[PDB]
């Protein structure tokens, strides 16, 4: 009926139903893993490409928001991008307001603030992605997750996308108390070699970023030749 | 300008900077602001330097004329009279600040000040020009009196050194004049040779931390000097 139409209207059990249907658009998405590892966090995403004609790094789904905070995409990627731009606005209004980077947790509140404010409103959709921030700020290390619906948590691992159950079970197989980003990053990348089905997504890329202290406590993309061929 | 005058038990020290300056530019940097008025007294001027100048020619002209007539030497009193009331007959049209510091057989040594306003001050030590609103604070704390001789011209010297580090009107050479019953007798230091300067003040040595390397913490660890770092 029409209590599913606009995000402004409740059901009859409490549930804002577009809410849903943008985390399911968000479930359809390609998979995400991150891990925070103790000395900083990594995170890596699967980009399925409709074409071959793809210029590398074409649709980039990592964005670096501060020197040491960044945010990967699942889901709808335009939204993500004006997700992105959110936080970058909000990681410079610290830096320029309270001349101090961004926290990390800081960070994620801002980015479920300004994501749940689109859920209560009528005249506007909610975002159809999730956004994981990963920071290396003051507070240490913080990998964080914002559904759509605005809430957000901290996690050690997490997985998104289609393919999301099976991640998550390989990154229970983790310790996550004495793993490191050099070999996080192959754990990651394996998983989502391991998770991708590979006879429906013909065309696909691993993309990882990590921010620990190998880079300076700088959010940035890994060495090209550090990713395991398969 | 700084100009200053301590009298200890025997006589006086006249002490000054050598910087004339049109406001920001340097027109002289070896000036001599101790005028001879007499062989045993001395004045420091401040201000105008063409009424100061004239001032004191005027004075000393006075004071030589005084002296063949009489017969005898001349009071330092008798200076800072002619000062006083040539300075407060003009006291409109003229910007100085003078001080008449030497020795007289009667009194000593005598040190005395007339400020723009023209009055007349008998004082152990005495201070002018836009340099000597640093030196208050510094005789307040650090001068004593009943200083030797040597310690006078050293404690006036140090004095000098202090008020032009600070002061944009003041700098260069530091010239003293010490008159007492025996010969006066003159000293110019240079700035290398200064008794203090905030450029080799240890304490000033490290440089205020104000270009941030771009980091991703809130610590303060120094000044950018490299592109790379």
């Amino acid at each position: 009926s029409g209590h599913d139409q606009s995000t402004d209207v409740f059901s009859a059990e409490g549930r804002v139903f577009q809410v849903e249907y943008a985390g399911k658009a968000v479930d359809n998405s390609s998979t995400a893993v991150a891990a925070c590892c103790k000395d900083g966090v990594v995170v890596a995403v699967e980009k399925v490409h409709t074409s071959r004609m793809l210029e590398k790094g074409s649709n980039n789904r990592i964005h670096a928001v501060d020197r040491q905070a960044g945010i990967c995409i699942c889901g709808l990627l335009p939204d993500g991008r004006a997700i992105v731009s959110r936080a970058r606005q909000e990681a410079e209004n610290s830096r320029d307001i309270f001349a101090t980077p961004i926290r990390g947790s800081v960070l994620a509140n801002r980015v479920g603030e300004f994501m749940h404010a689109y859920t209560t409103h009528f005249a506007y959709r909610p975002f159809g992605c999730s956004a994981i921030i990963a920071s290396y700020a003051d507070d240490g290390p913080q990998l964080f997750v914002s559904d759509p619906s605005g809430t957000v948590a901290g996690y050690y691992g997490v997985a998104l996308g289609k393919a999301k159950t099976v991640a998550k079970s390989e990154l229970e197989k983790l310790d996550f108390s004495s793993l490191t980003c050099d070999e996080a990053v192959g754990k990651l990348a394996s998983i989502l070699h391991e998770v991708h089905d590979k006879q429906k997504d013909k065309l696909y890329e691993v993309e990882v970023a990590w921010v620990c202290d190998k880079s300076d406590r700088k959010f940035v993309h890994v060495p090209a030749d550090m990713v395991p061929a398969e | 300008t700084t100009i200053l005058a301590v009298s200890y038990n025997g006589g006086v020290v006249l002490a000054a900077d050598s910087r004339t300056s049109s406001g920001t530019y340097v027109v002289n940097r070896a000036s001599n602001k101790l005028t001879k008025l007499t062989k045993k007294i001395y004045c420091c001027r401040s201000g105008s330097a063409a009424d100061t100048q004239a001032l004191a020619e005027r004075v000393s002209n006075y004071l030589g004329s005084y002296q063949t007539d009489i017969g005898a030497g001349v009071n330092v009193a008798t200076a800072a009279n002619l000062f006083q009331k040539m300075c407060y007959m003009n006291r409109w049209n003229i910007s100085a600040g003078i001080i008449v510091a030497g020795y007289d057989p009667i009194n000593g040594g005598s040190v005395y000040s007339i400020p723009s306003g023209g009055s007349c001050v008998k004082l152990d030590y005495a201070l002018g020009g836009s340099g000597s609103i640093f030196l208050y604070s510094f005789f307040d704390a650090n001068y004593k009196p009943g200083m030797s001789k040597s310690e006078c011209v050293a404690f006036c010297q140090r004095a000098v050194a202090h008020a032009y580090s600070r002061d944009g009107s003041s700098g260069g050479l530091i010239r003293t004049i010490t008159l007492d019953a025996d010969e006066p007798e003159d000293q110019t230091i240079p700035w290398n040779r200064s008794p203090y300067c905030m450029e080799k003040d240890p304490k000033y040595v490290t440089q205020a931390t104000q270009n941030q390397p771009f980091s991703s913490s809130a610590k303060i660890t120094g000044n950018r000097m490299s592109s790379t770092g």
